[PDB]
RNA sequence: GGCCCAUUCGGGUCUUGUAAUUGGAAUGAGUACAAUGUAAAUACCUUAACGAGGAACAAUUGGAGGGCAAGUCUGGUGCCAG
């Protein structure tokens, strides 16, 4: 339910 | 006389109340909150018809006239008084019959 | 040093409390007639203000801060333009200069509510190209254009109402709210013919970078074998594990009959149990109302009609109708969709 | 391509102005030199309040942590809940959405959990009745922050319930030309898991150095206890300059360490009270970055506020440049006519923002 | 009829049965169903009493 | 358990949306139905 | 109770016009109207009767005084082109809508009216031409009185419409000139809400200032370095380069240079704060 | 040119889409779908409502 | 199924060029009636009302 | 079969209906050779030639009701009610 409507998020290549 | 002795009073569409009802051409759904420009008073005005609320947007004047009932109706919500005659200068029945197009 | 830190740097507690034994240094701080005018001397209130702080500024401040202001004469100087602008430049045709907000530049999903024209002879379809005027730009893209559903869900629509509104998304460069725009199928001379063109009228509701449009999607079954309430139905689903996805789902007869899928049935793969409130008859029809998701195609094709030579003859994607003429394809049909008459026998009972 | 920053000075206004302004930004050489490089835990976890906040922001973290690229999505808000790590406070998390929340397209309902105070960052009073009010001058009618348990440091447990109601087009233009008349002091003396004894002894202290004074000083004593009450022992106060006359507030806050006295407490704030007043002209310097940020993005309209020689610091110098490097606004300062003080005056002009998310 | 059009007020054409299934019979409808219903209930309701 | 949630969540939304209905048809009538009837108090009073 | 209702139609929306308190930019007049309706002769002979000198050919923006304080710029649009219709619809502060009279309204003419309503509608002045063609009188008031009702639909009852009978030397009449020169003066302008938000110029003048060496080394097909030159609207223009810009039908660009440069065609009124001899055109 | 390079991408992007259109719809996108119609094991994969 | 296929295109191409012959000569373009009278959307009404 | 009265049940009366086909006659708006008109000219009156079936040579405005879907929504004591 929180991926439903996202496009973004982080990007960690740490 | 309602609006302090004129027939028709000229307003500014500050939101539709009832859009967001599920109910089809409910008498919800047809009101819109108009704030009076004469004195600043909000007031809550009928729509014609569900079709004709698509014309009416926000920030756009609106001339006013009263909504006069012949008799109780099941679905109307008795207080509010008023109908609206103009939108941005333009008849909004002539809208509805696709006379004229609202000038922006 | 920073602002991470909230709390600003203070002296040491004892410095503080000795210069503060004596609290004497801050001591010194314990008609319009109507409402239109109102607004507008507040308007023209805070306007004058502006003259005044910018008289007391130095010309060369005024310009770094306001900027250009309207009346001057400027030369703005550009890079990076194609070669074919000033090949082509013909001096009849207007150049144009507009200035950008932030959300002008950003690219995304923009939600408009959509009519036909009142002019316009045909009704637009879903995912067929229309030329956008929005803001200072022109460009093609693809809308889908959807239903609330009693404002339930966002429902994709095959065609324009006929003489109505209806909710549109396309994908383009974003604008703010109230912000009206007009759409045309042809600008060339060639295809102009006699017909009107401005194809669609409409004005920007809101925008956003996502979109959940969705589409009805029907399962359909046939019942062989009725037992009072329940009944075992057929051709719904193709394996029993399909079924176990949708055990207790809704389903209805086309005669109004509400139901529930119970269970899988072991043999043959795909069958299963359903019980219904009434009996059911073999000649009723099973439906499954689901909803599958729907995609905005990302499709951006600005016009560039100053580019070209002809300048009056871009071309860009062809119309649903066009492309079939051109390949020589007719129009897709389904023969049980077509309507018919039917007479119906007077029903009589034992 | 990228409005490039150095170090990790300004990171949550750096971020938040990217975001207001629409403009993607590159943040580089975060702690290159220090032993443990790269962006802190409260760093990472300010990063991921964003994107619940915002939709379709990219931000990219490089593989050492010393570099982040932010690429700035529209603010969406909702309804989420952040669990806020212990080397930080919620007020750490709270007060960047306070730039954001009336910007959205729906209502803020965000539910903050962790520790509810610290040293030097904002806390909950502070954010309650130092910063708020200064939004509701802004034209945000309605913004709220629900505290429903305290949590005091190292353990914490508290949460706090951030509600901004009022979404707006853009914050009213602002002119505060005067020096406002104080007309009463107010605060709020806490404490958490131990006797209330101590909240008087504080109000004891604060009243002490205020009685001088010839306005009212009321002080609330807010001792918090039972379930509520967190997981650790702790005491702060808040004391509150308010203005009756045009609803403007100063104020200065701290908290109580292990083997503190309570009056003594009592009496620092209470001094630096004093001191930020004097300090203050319009607006105190810990309500400062707000009020600039918030004239910079009105309309296209020249804002006035009156602002003290002693204000304008190296941490007021570094805001304006940041706002510059995203913004290109200059603020213009001018003597006053007066003579009897030393007072500025800051012009602005708005860059014309306007909330382009809301649905109309 | 007031404030409402000719175009809203059309007749929606109804379907018929597939041809697949066009040995089984008439594909009954709303209308078609309430007649058996009533007239098993009338029966029961005899056969009960 | 999908099934659960899914019942869960359509039963809260019924139960907020009804209630949001309830307050400003009540709301409306409460304030304009005391201007209507102040207004037709003051006609009669002419 | 007229009195009630006359102040009622005082009342408007309040709004925010950002023209400035001086030397504001000249008007933007569209002469827009199907093919040979006479787009070139009516500027021409507009530009004569408020210049008193005529020019035989005529090619993009064309800027005259027309007053005292006011300033007018003419744009011929084409019109087989749909793409220019739009984007003159979207700055044009006054349009004069060319229609033949004896053939009647036309297709383009309705379009253009229609694309103006939904940007903003400016001011609209109907001009009717070819009214000598027509042999009898009484079919011609007829005509006259029916291309005018129907432009009042279009555009608020009792809207301007003039008349213009033949061509002479390439001139119009020059009493009937002289009637629509002063109404353009005379009229009042509205604000907008589009134009009164964004920053817009309309190009004088096309000038490419790519290196000939570097044209010929790499090819024609180098991308160019141009300068443009038009008077600024609406909104203020920020001086710092890098402010993004979209040309229409060319694409976006940000702004690598900018300077202000003395105006080539200052108002009078603007010198003697510091007439035949004052009329000037550029 | 880069606008002539620019203009031969959209030129593929225009056939592409072009032929989309004209192609038969995947089975969802069809309105009705049947066991037959769609292929085997389908409705694992959606996730439908 | 091609003869019956090659029928329907040439029915269609046969409506094309008939809607094609209502494009006057003349480059000039006339409003149609739609557009001249603007009766917009009215009721059915009996020839009976008009005199 | 149409129509009238009647809360109820019913009662009264007779060339009616077409959502069918078809014929030849008449004339004005209009367009006009003209003349008259008038300081000149428009309009009016008069009049050669053309000018009717969708007489498309396409008057409006407002109200009272129906009915339809493998359609959508809401509340329930199945198949209901809104
Ligand atoms: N008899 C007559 N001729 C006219 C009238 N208006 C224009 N014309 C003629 O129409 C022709 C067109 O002249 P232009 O000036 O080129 O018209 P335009 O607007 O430039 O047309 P475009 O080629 O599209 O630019 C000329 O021969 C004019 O004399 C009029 O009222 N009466
Ligand atoms: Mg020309
Ligand atoms: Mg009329
Ligand atoms: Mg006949």
């Amino acid at each position: 339910k929180m991926m439903k409507n996202k496009r973004g998020g982080v990007i960690d290549k740490r | 006389s309602p609006f302090g002795g004129s027939s028709h009073a000229k307003g500014i569409v500050l939101e539709k109340l009832g859009i967001e009802s599920k109910q089809p051409n409910s008498a919800i759904r047809k009101c819109v909150r108009v704030q009076l420009i004469k004195n600043g008073k909000k007031v809550t005005a009928f729509v014609p018809n569900d079709g004709c609320l698509n014309f009416v947007d926000e920030n756009d004047e609106v001339l006013l006239a009263g909504f006069g009932r012949k008799g109780k109706a099941k679905g109307d919500i008795p207080g509010v008084r008023f109908k609206v005659v103009k939108v941005s200068g333009v008849s909004l029945l002539a809208l509805w019959k696709e006379k004229k197009e609202k000038p922006r | 040093v920073d602002l991470e830190k909230f709390v600003p740097y203070f002296d040491t507690f004892e410095k503080l409390a000795k210069k503060w034994k004596s609290v004497d240094a801050i001591k010194e701080r314990f008609e319009y007639d109507t409402w239109y005018e109102l607004q507008k001397a507040k308007i023209s209130k805070q306007l004058e203000i502006n003259n005044i702080e910018y008289q007391e500024m130095t010309p060369e401040q005024r310009q770094r801060i306001e900027g250009f202001k309207a009346g001057s004469y400027v030369r703005i100087v550009f890079e990076k333009v194609p070669m074919e602008f000033v090949k082509n430049f013909n001096p009849k045709f207007p150049i144009v200069m507009g200035g950008l907000l932030p959300t002008e530049i950003k690219f995304g999903i923009v939600k408009a509510r959509l009519r036909r024209h009142r002019w316009h002879k045909k009704i637009l379809k879903t995912n067929d190209p229309l030329v956008l005027s929005l803001g200072w730009r022109r460009f093609q893209t693809l809308p889908i254009y959807t239903t609330t559903d009693s404002r339930t869900r966002t429902r994709m629509l095959k065609y324009t109402p006929e003489h109505t509104y209806c909710n549109a998304a396309f994908y383009g460069p974003l604008c703010s709210p109230n912000t009206p725009f007009c759409g045309v199928q042809i600008v060339a001379n060639s295809d102009t013919g006699n017909g009107f063109r401005i194809a669609a009228t409409g004005i920007v509701e809101e925008i956003d970078v996502n979109i959940e449009i969705v589409k009805k999607l029907k399962l359909v079954g046939f019942p062989y074998k009725i037992f009072k309430n329940t009944a075992f139905i057929k051709d719904m689903f193709s394996s029993a594990m399909e079924v176990a996805r949708f055990e207790g789902a809704q389903i209805k007869t086309v005669s109004g009959i509400r139901g529930e899928i119970k269970r899988a049935l072991s043999k043959p793969e795909g069958h299963y149990r359903a019980a219904f409130e009434d009996k059911i008859l073999m000649s009723d029809i099973v439906i499954l109302r689901s909803w599958y998701p729907v995609r905005v195609k990302k499709f951006y094709n600005p016009v560039t009609s100053l580019l070209l030579k002809e300048k009056t003859e871009w071309k860009g994607l062809r119309l649903t109708g066009q492309i079939r003429a051109a390949m020589n394809l007719e129009t897709p049909s389904n023969p049980d969709s077509a309507y018919h008459k039917i007479e119906r026998v007077e029903r009589h009972f034992n | 391509k990228y409005t490039t920053f150095q170090g990790s000075q300004n990171f949550r206004l750096r971020i938040v102005l990217a975001t207001l302004s629409g403009k993607p930004i590159k943040i580089e050489k975060i702690r290159s030199g220090d032993l443990n490089p790269g962006l802190k835990d409260y760093e990472v976890s300010f990063l991921r309040l964003i994107e619940s906040v915002t939709n379709g922001s990219v931000i990219e973290i490089s593989y050492t942590g010393t570099t982040v690229i932010y690429r700035p999505g529209i603010i969406v808000g909702g309804a989420s809940t952040h669990i806020c790590p212990s080397s930080k406070p919620v007020g750490y998390f709270v007060e960047p959405m306070l730039y954001l929340a009336p910007f959205s397209k729906k209502k803020f309902s965000i539910l903050f959990k962790g520790i509810t105070a610290s040293h030097n960052d904002a806390g909950i009073e502070a954010i309650k009745w130092g910063l708020m009010p200064v939004m509701e001058k802004f034209g945000v009618r309605e913004c709220a922050l629900h505290t429903l348990k305290r949590g005091s440091p190292p353990l914490g447990g508290g949460e706090v319930h951030l509600v901004v109601d009022s979404l707006i087009a853009q914050p009213i233009t602002m002119h505060e030309i005067d020096r406002p008349i104080i007309s009463s002091i107010t605060g709020v003396a806490y404490s958490t898991r131990v006797s209330p004894s101590l909240v008087n002894r504080m109000i004891d202290g604060a009243k002490k150095v205020l009685k001088n004074l010839q306005c009212e000083v009321n002080i609330t004593a807010d001792v918090w206890r039972g379930e509520n009450s967190g997981k650790s022992p702790g005491w702060g106060i808040t004391l509150v300059a308010q203005s009756k006359q045009k609803g403007w507030s100063y104020f200065a806050e701290d908290i109580g360490d292990a083997g503190s006295i309570p009056e003594e407490l009592g009496e620092k704030v209470a001094c630096q009270l004093l001191e930020e007043i004097s300090k203050s002209a319009a607006v105190g310097r810990n309500q400062l970055p707000l009020a600039i940020v918030y004239m910079v993005i009105g309309k296209e309209d020249i804002g006035r506020l009156r602002i003290n020689k002693e204000q304008i610091d190296e941490r007021f110098i570094i805001l304006l440049r940041d706002i510059k490097k995203i913004f290109n606004t200059e603020v213009f300062l001018k003597p006053v006519d007066e003579a009897d003080n030393e007072d500025m005056i800051a012009t602005i002009k708005g860059i014309g923002f306007t909330n382009t998310s809301k649905k109309i | 009829a007031k404030l409402v059009h000719d175009v809203q007020k059309k007749q929606h054409r109804e379907r018929s049965q597939l041809t697949s299934r066009s040995r089984y019979g008439f594909l009954e409808k709303h209308k078609d169903y309430v007649k058996r219903a009533q007239d098993f209930h009338r029966k029961q309701s005899t056969l009960k009493v | 358990f999908e099934a659960r949630q899914r019942i869960e969540e359509k039963n809260k939304e019924s139960s907020d949306y009804h209630a949001k209905m309830a307050h400003i048809v009540n709301t409306i009538n409460t304030e304009e139905g005391a201007e209507k009837n102040k207004y037709e108090r003051e006609r009669k009073l002419r | 109770q007229r009195s009630s209702d006359v102040n009622e139609r005082k009342l408007h929306v309040p709004m925010v016009d950002r023209t400035p308190e001086d030397d504001p930019p000249p008007f933007i007049v569209a002469v827009v109207g199907p093919p040979g309706t006479g787009k070139t002769t009516l500027i021409r002979s507009l530009v004569r009767r408020m210049t008193k000198s005529t020019l035989n050919d005529i090619q993009g923006p064309i800027t005259v005084v027309s007053g005292k304080h006011r300033r007018l710029t003419f744009l011929e649009c084409p019109a087989d082109d749909l793409n220019a219709m739009i984007d003159i619809a979207k700055i044009a502060d006054l349009v004069l809508l060319l229609i033949d009279g004896n053939f009647g309204f036309e297709m383009e003419t309705m379009e253009f009216l229609n694309i103006a309503q939904h940007h903003g509608m400016p001011r609209v002045l109907g001009v009717a031409t070819h009214l000598d063609l027509f042999k009898s009188q009484s079919t011609l008031r007829a005509s006259k009185k029916r291309l005018k009702h129907r432009f009042w639909t279009e555009v608020y009852q009792g809207a301007k419409l003039f008349y213009l009978s033949g061509v002479i030397n390439g001139r119009y009449p020059d009493r009937e000139i002289l009637n629509l020169s002063r109404f353009i003066s005379v009229m009042k302008f509205r604000p907008l809400k589009w134009r009164n938000e964004h920053p817009y110029m309309l190009a004088d003048r096309f000038t490419d200032l790519t290196h000939p060496e570097l044209i010929e080394t790499q090819g024609l097909q180098i991308d160019r370095k141009v300068a443009i030159y038009g008077y600024l609207h609406g909104t203020p223009l920020p001086s710092a380069p890098g402010t993004r810009v979209h040309i229409a039908g060319v694409g976006d660009f940000s702004v690598a240079q900018i300077e202000k440069l003395p105006d080539p065609c200052p108002t009078p009124f603007y010198q003697q704060k510091l007439d035949d001899k004052d009329k000037l055109i550029y | 040119s880069s606008f002539e390079k620019q203009q031969i991408e959209i030129r593929k992007q225009i056939e592409q889409l072009e032929n989309e259109a004209v192609a038969e719809k995947k089975w969802s996108l069809k309105g009705e779908v049947k066991a037959k119609d769609r292929p085997e094991d389908a409705l694992l994969t959606e996730e439908l409502e | 199924k091609e003869a019956h296929k090659n029928a329907v295109i040439a029915a269609r191409e046969g409506k094309l060029a008939e809607l094609a012959e209502n494009v006057s000569g003349d480059g000039k373009r006339a409003i149609n009636y739609q557009i001249l009278k603007n009766k917009g959307l009215t009721p059915k009404r009996n020839k009976d009302n008009r005199n």
